[PDB]
C-alpha cells in the first residue's frame, strides 16, 4: 500500500542516481567505449522478395542465417554459426539432412560457369562443421566431412562420402561407395558396409539431437530462471540426511534429457 | 596512453557503481528483467581507443565482428559471419572489396614469433568464403580463393589469384598473373584475359549485393517478432 | 607523519584487493566495498590505538598495586 | 504498476534502512 | 630534510607499487622497479652529503617503540662504519634489475618485488642500532633469497643449495638467538648504546663471544662451513650472485664490527690468535683450490672467501690501519666480485655454459668484453690504482703492527691471487678459438656497457683517491678500537 509506494519511489531515486552515475563513468572514459546495442541479427531474412520456407519441424539455431531462397525440410536442422544464404538462386535443404556447426552453403551467381544450377541436398546427407559449399548438388543418403570444401558443379552421388579438410575441384563428380577425399580431392578408397550403417547412424542421431537444441533455444525468459534455479538446486546431493528426513529427492522432467541421446540408452 | 588508461578505468568503476545502483533500484521494485542473459555482441568492438572505423557506404553484416583499429573503405563490404580482428597492429581493407561469409582477417596475437605485420587488403580485392588472412598484405585487383590460408610475411601482387584451399607459406610472393594452388602454394598457371575480365567483375556484382543486403538489414525491428517471443506459453 | 587513520585505510584497501585477488577476480571489482572497507580499516586502526592507550595505563596502575604488594614483605 | 507488492520485501527494506539510520545516529549520538 | 625513514620506505612504496599491477604490463613493471631503485640510490648518495664525520654519536637516529615499556624498540642510526654499506646495498639493486632486463617477460613481478623486499631488508640490517630488531632483520633476508633461489633456479638442484643455506642460516641463527636472550634477561634491554656501557663478567664473554660467532661466521665462511656458498652461489641467477656475494657475505664482518669487536673488548684480545690461525689457513687454503676448479663461478666465488678472510685479519688488528683498511676492502670487493659476475652473467647469457673449457679466443669476437673482464681482473688481483690495493696494503700494515707472521702469511694470499686470476683470463679470453663448440658472439650491447660503467668509475675514484672515504670514517672507527681501554 503506502509503504510500497513509498519503496517505488524510492526506488525510482535510486534508478535514475544509478543511470546518472553511469552516465557520467562514460563521460569520464572519454566516449571511446562502443555501447551495447540490441541484437540486430535476423535468423531468417528476406533478399529480393524471397522468403525462407524453413518447415516446422526443423531447428535453425538462433545464431545462424539463413537468408533468402532457402527451402528446408522436414526433420532437418541448421547450427550454430551456419549461413545459407540463397539470395542469388535457390537453395533446397533435404528431408533429415543436418548442416552443423559454422558450415557455409551459398549459391553461385547463375553465370559463374555460364550454365550454373541452384546448390540441391538430398535427404538424410550430413555435412561436417566448417564445411563450404559453393553450388553443389550433393545427393540423398551422402556424407561431407568437416573442413570438406565442395567448389561450384560437383555432384556427390548417393551412399559417397568426401574426407575431412578435402577440396573437391569444379565439375567433379564423386561416385557412390568411394571416399574422395585430400586437396586435390583424388580417390582413397572404397566404402565398406561398415561406414554405409556409421553414417545412417550419424544422420539419425543428429536427427535425434536437434530435439533438445531446439527445445533449449526456444525458451522464454520465465522458463529459463526457474529451470536455472531448479539446476542450481539439484546441482549437488546430500543422501544421508535425506535419508535421515526419510524423504526421496528427485531430479525434475525439466532436467532430464530423453534417453535417446544418452551414450548407450541409460535409462537410470 | 597511460594516463588515458587510468582515466578508462576510473570511469569502468563509476560505470560498475551506477550500474550496480540501477539494480538495487530494480531489486526494491521487484522487478528482475536486468538477469535476463541477452547477447554482448558488438558488431564494432574497441580495445581502449583502438575502435574501427568503418565509411558510412559499407556493409557490415550484424553477425561479423570487427575489434580494434579496423579501417574499412567505402563501397567495401564484411558479410556474415566474418572476424576482423586487429589489435596489436592494424587491418586495413580497401575501396570495394568484400570480406564474403565466415572468411577471418586478423593478426597475429604475440611478438614472441616476431613483428607483427599489419594487414592490408587493397581495392577490388575478392576474399573468398572461410579464408583465412592471418597478417599479410594484398594488392588491389587481387582474388584470394574459397578457404585460402595466406599467413604473414606473404605478399600477393595486382592481379593475382590464389587458388582455393591453397596454403600460400610465410613470407611467400605471388606474382602479378600467376595462379598459385596446392598444399603448399606454388605456381600452377597463368591467369587469362577472361579470368581478369571476371575478377573484375565479381566485385561489382558483390558491391552491388551489399547494398541490397544493408537495404534488407537497415529495415525497422519488427515489433511482431517481438511481442511473440515476449508471450511464450 | 603517519595517522592511524591513513594506516587503516590503506590496510582495509588492501584487505579488500588481497579478498578479490585470492577469488580470482579482478582488484577493483566493486569499489563500494572498497571504500567500505577503507572505512572500517580506519575505524579499526583508530579505536586499536585508543585501546593501546588505555590498556598500557591499567597495565601500569595494576603493575603499580603489584609493586605495592611485594614492597609490605620488607615489614 | 506504481507499487511493490512482496510485503515481507518491503519490511526487509523497511528493517535496512532502519539499521543504517540507528548506525548513522549511534555513530553519531555516541 | 633526508632521514633514515625515507630510504627505508621507499623500497616499501615500490615494492607495494609493483604488488597490485597487472602481470600483462611488463612494461610499466620494469619502469616503475628501476625508478624506485634509482631513487633510494639518490637517496643514499644524498644521506652521504649530509653525514657529519667529527662525532662518534649515532646519526639521523630514529625511534618507534615495539615492547609496550620500551624496553626494546626500533631505533634506526648510521655512523661512519655502516653509512657505505647502505650506500652499496643501493646502489646494487639497480644494476641487479637492469640484468634481467631482456629475459623479464618469464620471471614477472615477483622477481622486482623480490629484490626490494631484498633491498628494504639489507637497508634496515646495515641501520639497525637494537641487538635483537638486528637479528629480526638479520634472518628475514632468507625468505627473499630462498625464493630467488628456489623459483627461478638453473638446474634441479636448486632444491638441495637453497635446503643447505637455509638449514645452515637456522643453525647459526637460533644459537645466536640463545645469546641475544641470555644477554638482554641479564643487562635488561638491547639498545646497542646501553650494551656499550655495560660491564660483562669475564666467564660470560668467552660462551657469549662463541655464541655470536657462531651465527656470523657461518656467513663469513672462515674453514669448516664454505660448503654451503659455493653450491648456492653456482645454483642462482646472475643477478642472484650479485645480491649473495656483493651484501650477504659483508653481515658477518658488520655483525663481528659492530656486536663483537666492541660488546667484548676483553673476549676479543683472548681470541685474537684464534681468528689469526682460521684465517690465516683459509687464505692460504681457499686460494690454492681455486686453482683446480673448472666452473666459471666456482672459480670467483672461491676468490670471496680469501679476500673475504682477508678482511677478518683487518678487523682483529685493532687499529686505525687494520680497522679501517678493512672497510675499504668490503666496498672494493662490493664492486670487484659482483663485478666479476656480471662478466660471467654476459658469457652465460650468450652461451648456456660455465665450463672453463668451452671458453677461449673470445679476444678476438668479444673485444670490449675482454677490455672490461680485464680490467677487473687487475682489480681481483690487489693491483696499485684499483680500490682493492688500497684495502690489500691497509690490512697488512695494520696486522704487521700486531703479529709479523700473520701478515706472513697473509702476504702469500696475493702471491696466489695473482695466479688463477690471470690464468683464468688466459683460458677464458686469449688463446684460438674452438669453432667446433661455440661459434657464435655477441660483444657487450648497450645495457652492459652502461652498467659496468659505475663499477669502472667507482673501483679507480676510490683506488686513487681514497681520502674521500677514509675521512669519513676515522672519527667512527677510532671510537671503535678503544672501547674498554682508557690510556
Ligand atoms: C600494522 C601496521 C604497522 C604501522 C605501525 C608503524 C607506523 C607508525 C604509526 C603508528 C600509530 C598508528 C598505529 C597503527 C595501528 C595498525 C593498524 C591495525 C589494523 C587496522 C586495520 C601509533 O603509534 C604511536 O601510538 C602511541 C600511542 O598513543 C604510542 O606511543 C606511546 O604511547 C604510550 C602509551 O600510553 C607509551 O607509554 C609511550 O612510550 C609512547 O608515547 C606508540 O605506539 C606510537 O608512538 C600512529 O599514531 C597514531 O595514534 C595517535 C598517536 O598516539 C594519534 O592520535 C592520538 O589520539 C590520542 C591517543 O589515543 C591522543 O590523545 C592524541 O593526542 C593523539 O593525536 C594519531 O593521530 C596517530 O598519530
Ligand atoms: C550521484 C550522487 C550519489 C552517489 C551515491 C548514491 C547513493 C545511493 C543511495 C543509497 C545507496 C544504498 C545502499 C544500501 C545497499 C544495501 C545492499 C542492498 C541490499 C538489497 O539487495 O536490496 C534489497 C534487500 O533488502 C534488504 O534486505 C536490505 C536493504 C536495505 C537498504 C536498502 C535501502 C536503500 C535506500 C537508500 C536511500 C535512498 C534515498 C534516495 C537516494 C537517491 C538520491 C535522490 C533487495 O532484496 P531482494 O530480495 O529483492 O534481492 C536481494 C539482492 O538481489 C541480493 O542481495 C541477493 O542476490 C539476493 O539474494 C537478495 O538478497
Ligand atoms: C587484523 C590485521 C589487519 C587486517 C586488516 C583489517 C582491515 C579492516 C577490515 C576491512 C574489511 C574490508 C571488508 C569490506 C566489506 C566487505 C564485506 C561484504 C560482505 C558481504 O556483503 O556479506 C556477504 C558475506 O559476508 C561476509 O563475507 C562476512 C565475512 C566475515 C568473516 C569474519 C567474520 C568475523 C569473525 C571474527 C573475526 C575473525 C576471527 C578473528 C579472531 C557477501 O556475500 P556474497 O555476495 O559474497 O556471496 C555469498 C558469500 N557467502
Ligand atoms: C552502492 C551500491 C550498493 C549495491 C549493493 C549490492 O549490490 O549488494 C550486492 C553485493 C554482492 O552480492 P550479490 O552476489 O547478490 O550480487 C548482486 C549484484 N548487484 C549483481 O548484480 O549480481 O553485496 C556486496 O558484496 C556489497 C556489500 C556492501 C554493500 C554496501
Ligand atoms: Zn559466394
Amino acid at each position: 500500500g503506502t509503504l510500497g509506494r513509498a519503496i517505488y519511489t524510492v526506488g525510482n531515486w535510486i534508478r535514475g542516481t544509478g543511470q546518472a552515475l553511469d552516465r557520467v563513468g562514460s563521460l569520464l572514459q572519454g566516449s571511446h567505449r562502443i555501447e551495447e546495442h540490441l541484437s540486430r541479427h535476423r535468423t531468417l531474412m528476406n533478399v529480393f522478395d524471397k522468403s525462407p520456407l524453413v518447415d516446422k519441424d526443423v531447428f535453425v539455431a538462433p545464431s545462424a542465417s539463413v537468408i533468402g531462397d532457402v527451402q528446408i525440410g522436414k526433420g532437418s536442422s541448421i547450427w550454430y554459426g551456419c549461413v545459407l544464404r540463397g539470395d542469388v538462386n535457390n537453395i533446397s535443404v533435404g528431408s533429415g539432412t543436418n548442416i552443423q556447426d559454422n558450415t557455409l552453403v551459398h549459391v553461385a551467381k547463375t553465370n559463374i560457369s555460364g550454365k550454373v544450377l541452384p546448390t540441391l541436398i538430398g535427404d538424410n546427407v550430413t555435412v561436417g562443421h566448417s564445411a563450404v559449399i559453393h553450388g553443389c548438388t550433393v545427393e540423398d543418403d551422402a556424407f561431407v566431412g568437416m573442413g570438406a570444401t565442395l567448389l561450384d558443379g560437383v555432384v556427390v552421388e548417393k551412399h559417397a562420402m568426401v574426407a575431412a579438410g578435402s577440396l573437391v575441384k569444379q565439375n567433379t563428380r564423386i561416385p557412390s561407395g568411394e571416399v574422395w577425399g585430400g586437396n586435390p580431392a583424388k580417390f582413397m578408397r572404397k566404402l565398406t558396409d561398415e561406414e554405409i550403417v556409421y553414417i545412417s547412424q550419424s544422420a539419425k542421431n543428429y536427427i535425434n539431437l536437434a530435439q533438445i537444441h531446439a527445445s533449449e533455444n526456444s525458451k522464454s525468459f520465465e522458463q529459463i530462471e526457474v529451470e536455472r534455479a531448479l539446476r542450481k538446486k539439484y546441482a549437488r546431493k546430500d543422501e544421508d540426511y535425506d535419508s535421515m528426513l526419510g524423504i526421496t529427492r528427485e531430479t525434475p522432467p525439466e532436467l532430464i534429457l530423453p534417453d535417446n541421446v544418452l551414450p548407450g540408452g541409460k535409462p537410470v | 596512453g597511460t594516463l588515458g588508461r587510468a582515466f578508462y578505468s576510473v570511469g569502468f568503476w563509476i560505470r560498475e557503481t551506477g550500474q550496480a545502483l540501477d539494480r538495487l533500484g530494480c531489486r526494491l521494485q521487484g522487478k528482475n528483467y536486468f538477469r535476463e542473459q541477452l547477447s554482448r555482441h558488438r558488431t564494432l568492438m574497441n580495445v581502449f581507443d583502438k575502435a574501427p572505423i568503418v565509411d558510412k557506404e559499407a556493409f557490415v553484416a550484424p553477425s561479423a565482428s570487427v575489434i580494434g583499429d579496423v579501417h574499412i573503405g567505402r563501397g567495401s563490404s564484411i558479410w556474415y559471419g566474418c572476424v576482423l580482428r586487429g589489435d596489436v597492429n592494424t587491418v586495413s581493407v580497401g575501396s570495394g572489396t568484400n570480406i564474403q561469409d565466415n572468411s577471418l582477417v586478423h593478426v597475429a596475437k604475440s611478438n614472441l614469433s616476431g613483428k607483427v605485420h599489419p594487414t592490408i587488403i587493397g581495392d577490388n580485392v575478392t576474399i573468398g568464403h572461410s579464408a583465412v588472412l592471418h597478417g599479410c598484405t594484398v594488392e588491389d585487383e587481387t582474388f584470394i580463393g574459397m578457404g585460402a590460408t595466406l599467413l604473414d610475411g606473404v605478399v600477393v601482387e595486382k592481379h593475382g589469384m590464389v587458388a582455393a584451399g591453397a596454403l600460400v607459406r610465410q613470407n611467400t610472393r605471388i606474382p602479378s598473373g600467376e595462379v598459385w594452388g596446392g598444399n603448399p602454394a606454388r605456381f600452377l598457371r597463368k591467369l587469362t584475359d577472361e579470368e581478369i575480365a571476371f575478377i573484375s567483375q565479381s566485385a561489382t556484382n558483390y558491391s552491388n549485393l551489399a547494398q541490397a543486403h544493408a537495404a534488407e538489414n537497415a529495415k525497422p525491428l519488427n515489433v511482431i517478432e517481438f511481442e511473440k517471443v515476449l508471450r511464450k506459453k | 607523519p603517519i595517522s592511524a587513520t591513513m594506516v587503516g585505510a590503506l590496510l582495509g584497501l588492501g584487505t579488500q584487493m588481497y579478498s578479490n585477488a585470492l577469488r580470482k577476480l579482478p582488484y577493483m571489482r566493486h569499489p563500494w566495498e572498497h571504500v567500505v572497507g577503507m572505512g572500517l580499516g580506519a575505524v579499526f586502526a583508530n579505536q586499536l590505538v585508543k585501546w593501546d592507550v588505555k590498556l598500557k595505563e591499567d597495565l601500569d596502575v595494576m603493575l603499580a598495586k603489584a609493586r605495592a604488594a611485594n614492597e609490605r614483605r620488607y615489614f | 504498476p506504481k507499487v511493490s507488492e512482496d510485503k515481507n520485501r518491503n519490511y526487509a527494506v523497511v528493517a535496512g534502512v532502519v539499521a543504517i539510520v540507528g548506525s548513522i545516529g549511534w555513530y553519531l549520538k555516541a | 630534510y633526508f632521514n633514515l625513514s625515507g630510504l627505508i620506505l621507499c623500497p616499501v612504496l615500490g615494492s607495494i607499487i609493483l604488488l597490485f599491477i597487472p602481470n600483462s604490463r611488463i612494461r610499466l613493471i620494469r619502469l616503475i622497479g628501476l625508478c624506485a631503485s634509482l631513487i633510494t640510490f639518490l637517496y643514499s648518495l644524498v644521506l652521504w652529503i649530509q653525514f657529519d664525520s667529527s662525532t662518534a654519536k649515532f646519526q639521523f637516529v630514529e625511534s618507534l617503540r615495539w615492547l609496550p615499556y620500551e624496553n626494546i624498540n626500533f631505533y634506526l642510526g648510521i655512523d661512519g662504519i655502516s653509512l657505505f654499506f647502505v650506500i652499496l646495498t643501493t646502489f646494487l639493486i639497480p644494476i641487479c634489475i637492469l640484468v634481467g632486463w631482456s629475459g623479464m617477460r618469464s620471471y614477472g613481478k615477483e622477481y622486482i618485488i623480490a629484490f626490494l623486499i631484498c633491498e628494504f631488508l639489507m637497508i634496515a640490517v646495515f641501520c639497525m642500532l637494537d641487538l635483537l630488531l638486528f637479528y629480526v632483520f638479520f634472518e628475514s633476508v632468507l625468505i627473499p633469497m630462498f625464493i630467488i633461489i628456489g623459483v627461478w633456479g638453473s638446474r634441479q638442484r636448486k632444491i638441495k643449495a637453497a635446503y643447505q643455506f637455509f638449514l645452515y642460516t637456522l643453525l647459526g641463527s637460533l644459537f645466536m638467538l640463545l645469546a641475544i636472550l641470555l644477554i638482554l634477561f641479564q643487562t635488561g634491554t638491547t639498545d646497542l648504546q646501553i650494551l656499550l656501557t655495560t660491564e660483562f663478567s669475564e666467564r660470560r664473554q668467552i660462551f657469549l663471544w662463541i655464541a655470536f660467532f657462531a651465527s656470523f661466521a657461518v656467513k663469513v665462511p672462515m674453514v669448516p662451513v664454505h660448503i654451503w656458498l659455493p653450491e648456492a652461489h653456482v645454483e642462482a641467477p646472475t643477478a642472484g650472485s650479485v645480491i649473495l656475494a656483493g651484501i650477504l657475505l659483508k653481515f658477518g664482518t658488520y655483525g663481528f664490527l659492530r656486536f663483537s669487536i666492541p660488546m667484548f673488548p676483553e673476549a676479543t684480545l683472548c681470541f685474537t690468535p684464534f681468528i689469526y690461525t682460521l684465517s690465516a689457513i683459509a687464505i692460504i687454503y681457499t686460494s690454492l683450490t681455486t686453482l683446480r676448479q673448472i666452473d666459471l663461478k666456482k672459480i670467483i666465488a672461491y676468490s670471496s672467501v680469501a679476500h673475504m678472510n682477508l678482511v677478518t685479519i683487518g678487523m682483529f688488528s685493532l687499529n686505525i690501519q687494520g680497522i679501517g683498511g678493512s672497510i675499504l676492502l668490503m666496498l672494493s670487493h662490493g664492486l670487484v666480485s659482483s663485478a666479476l659476475f656480471l662478466c660471467v652473467g654476459v658469457l652465460y647469457d650468450r652461451h648456456k655454459t660455465r665450463l672453463v673449457r668451452y671458453y677461449g679466443g673470445l679476444v678476438s669476437t668479444m673485444p670490449n668484453f675482454s677490455t672490461i673482464f680485464f680490467f677487473f681482473t687487475l682489480a681481483n688481483m690487489s693491483l696499485p690504482g684499483t680500490s682493492s690495493f688500497i684495502g690489500e696494503f691497509l690490512i697488512l700494515v695494520g696486522a704487521f703492527q700486531r703479529n709479523s707472521l700473520v701478515a706472513t702469511l697473509a702476504a702469500l694470499g696475493m702471491i696466489l691471487g695473482a695466479a688463477y686470476s690471470l690464468w683464468l683470463y688466459n683460458r677464458v679470453v686469449s688463446g684460438n678459438l674452438k669453432p667446433d663448440f661455440l661459434h657464435k658472439f655477441s660483444d657487450l650491447n648497450g645495457r652492459e656497457v652502461f652498467i659496468f660503467i659505475p663499477f669502472l668509475v667507482g673501483l679507480v675514484w676510490m683506488g686513487v683517491y681514497p681520502k674521500v672515504f677514509l675521512d669519513c670514517m676515522h672519527t667512527s672507527v677510532s671510537n671503535l678500537v678503544q672501547h674498554g681501554k682508557f690510556h
